[PDB]
């Protein structure tokens, strides 16, 4: 996250840190006390196997999350119109082995639901551990930034994206850039405020550059994928049910 | 593009009829929803081919933990209270006491509320 600072405990406790061979690789937001929301580009082949991925939620720290902490992932499924190159419907779904125990530190994020309202230029909020300054490296401290939410035509223009910007993608951060987010925020929340709840409104997924004038960070459009999303946790909890 | 897809295409009246017509049951899996930022719990009337409010009449929290069930939250069920319809809906399901199925169409509700269902506690941080 570029451009924010560091977050408070508790501040994203649906905020997690997905790791692979002892090292984040992506973000991931707790939906359920099982399921997490990250990026389908972050599980693309050859982490498309949940044996790869533990999670860490609760810690803020890329040094506090020890083994014994983590949270493997039992389940990885990605989006099944998922594009590598285009990278629309980049979404994905990690569920765990183990249950987290919510808390003040580990809690969900609400799903968003139809008919939001929300503004056109609505202040999200994005937290990760990823690179606080472009082709930088793995932040240690989870960090958070405030990002308005780019109207997909004002984002598509030939001066930001040129019509790259997917209905299943939307586009947040500021067109001057210096607020973005990052490489290792890939997955991470894209989350907002509405009637005192806090809505996954996009998982981090692209954007050329961070924090770069008129490239804005793109997430993958979560209201879009909530059906899928609403799918796979239904027929997970069917199948398990036996 | 004629009528409701499954990635198959369904007549929107078997969409959510009750009978599972695609192959992936796509047409029959989502026909609970939360909508707005009060939660207000919709099912999806296959004959309107519109999602409607849930009444609060009669509804129980069993009945929410099915709807919460069948949107994908198992054994997930934080809150169904009453409230005021803000969808800007104007026909409404409510339950024949004699989740979705078990609803009929009715342009009102005698508790004058509709169903907010809050299948799990997600949404707060540490600071309202
Ligand atoms: C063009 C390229 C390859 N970009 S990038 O640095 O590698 C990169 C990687 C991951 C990102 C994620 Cl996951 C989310 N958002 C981003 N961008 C943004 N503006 N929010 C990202 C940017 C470069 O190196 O020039
Ligand atoms: C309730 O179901 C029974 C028949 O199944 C019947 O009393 C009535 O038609 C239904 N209720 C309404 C008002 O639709
Ligand atoms: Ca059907």
């Amino acid at each position: 996250i570029v451009g924010g600072e560091s977050a408070l405990p508790g501040a994203w406790p649906w905020q997690v840190s997905l790791h692979v061979q002892n090292v984040h690789v992506c973000g991931g937001s707790i939906i359920t006390p099982e399921w997490i929301v990250t990026a389908a580009h972050c599980v693309e082949k050859p982490l498309n196997n949940p044996w790869h991925w533990t999670a860490f939620a609760g810690i803020l720290r890329q040094s506090f999350m020890f083994y014994g902490a983590g949270y493997q992932v039992e389940k990885v499924i990605s989006h099944p119109n998922y594009d590598s190159k285009t990278k629309n419907n980049d979404i994905a779904l990690m569920k765990l082995q183990k249950p987290l125990t919510f808390n003040d530190l580990v809690k969900p994020v609400c799903l968003p639901n139809p008919g939001m309202m929300l503004q056109p230029e609505q202040l999200c909020w994005i937290s990760g551990w990823g690179a606080t300054e472009e082709k930088g490296k793995t932040s240690e401290v989870l960090n958070a930034a405030k990002v308005l939410l780019i109207e997909t035509q004002r984002c598509n223009s030939r001066y930001v994206y040129d019509n790259l910007i997917t209905p299943a993608m939307i586009c947040a951060g500021f067109l001057q850039g210096n607020v973005d987010s990052c490489q290792g925020d890939s997955g991470g929340p894209l989350v907002t405020s509405k009637n005192n709840i806090w809505w996954l409104i996009g998982d981090t997924s692209w954007g050329s550059g961070c924090a770069k004038a008129y490239r804005p960070g793109v997430y993958g459009n979560v209201m879009v994928f909530t059906d899928w999303i609403y799918r796979q946790m239904r027929a997970d909890g069917e199948f398990v049910e036996h | 593009n004629s009528g409701i897809e499954c990635d198959t295409c369904i007549n929107p009246s078997n969409w959510c009829d009750g009978v599972s017509h695609c192959p992936g049951g796509e047409d029959e899996n989502r026909c609970v929803r939360l909508y707005g930022p009060n939660f207000i719990l919709q099912v999806y009337s296959s004959q309107r081919k519109s999602w409607h409010p849930v009444c609060q009449d009669d509804w129980n929290e069993n009945y929410g933990r099915a709807a919460c069930r069948d949107m994908g939250y198992k054994n997930n069920f934080y809150s169904s209270q009453g409230i005021v319809d803000d969808s800007g809906s104007t026909s409404f399901m409510k339950l024949n006491t004699s989740i979705y199925k078990k609803l009929y169409h009715s342009d009102a509700c005698s508790s004058k509320a509709v169903v907010s269902l809050r299948c799990i506690a997600c949404g707060v941080n540490l600071n309202d």
